[PDB]
């Protein structure tokens, strides 16, 4: 089941799929 | 935070918007 | 083989991998 | 940029830190 | 078609949504 | 650079992100 | 540890992967 | 359903086979 | 469209599933 | 939340990551 | 080599399975 | 093992290269 370390590497995935041509800031510190 | 809302069960798309550049 | 839409996806996953504790920001614009 | 360099032939990981926050 | 016209150069969201059940 | 046999398993993650709480037909044929 | 919404997304990469030349339905539903 | 019983612990090769067209 | 070194993460995703109990040895060199 | 017959699937991802120009043995079984 | 033969139209079943442990 | 104890918690970058060739 890993962890945030992993799990985070695919909400970036959707995340920067919303903004399309924008971008985003990622910290997968929280 | 960012990820613990969104790894956790997932994160609606307005709350995503506001990390965007 | 799709496009930098699909493409920087992945090259996130190696991004935060580098930092770990720490964050990036991404923009798949350029 | 960022993405177009590294989605070519991948980038070093120098060049990787410099977008690290 | 679905893959061919999506594994090009990406899909519009209204294109996908044809798919969507 | 594989092809679509590996380049679909992608497109589908958006597919269903787009979908949500419905799901879609996916045919790695065309 | 995220939820279905992301964890099916990799079931299909095996789904399609089984049928190869052939196509599925995959409702994120149940 | 075919996420479920699926997201769990892993599904058999004959019971993906129902849902292929 | 990045290269093996990045293809190849997807290629193993397939190769220990074909293995599913068993192992494998991946080289992304050749 | 699947298991290691998924999970795993992403270890390697990074495991080769480490790699660069070498490779490695991923046995998904223990 | 196993991943140039791979990494270019995808190899059979059979090939991937000299490499399986 | 490698999986067990990575798929867990995340190994170390050294023990990883215990596994590479």
């Amino acid at each position: 089941f890993v962890n945030q370390h992993l799990c985070g590497s695919h909400l970036v995935e959707a995340l920067y799929l919303v903004c399309g041509e924008r971008g985003f800031f990622y910290t997968p510190k929280t | 935070g960012i990820v613990e809302q969104c790894c956790t069960s997932i994160c609606s798309l307005y709350q995503l918007e506001n990390y965007c550049n």
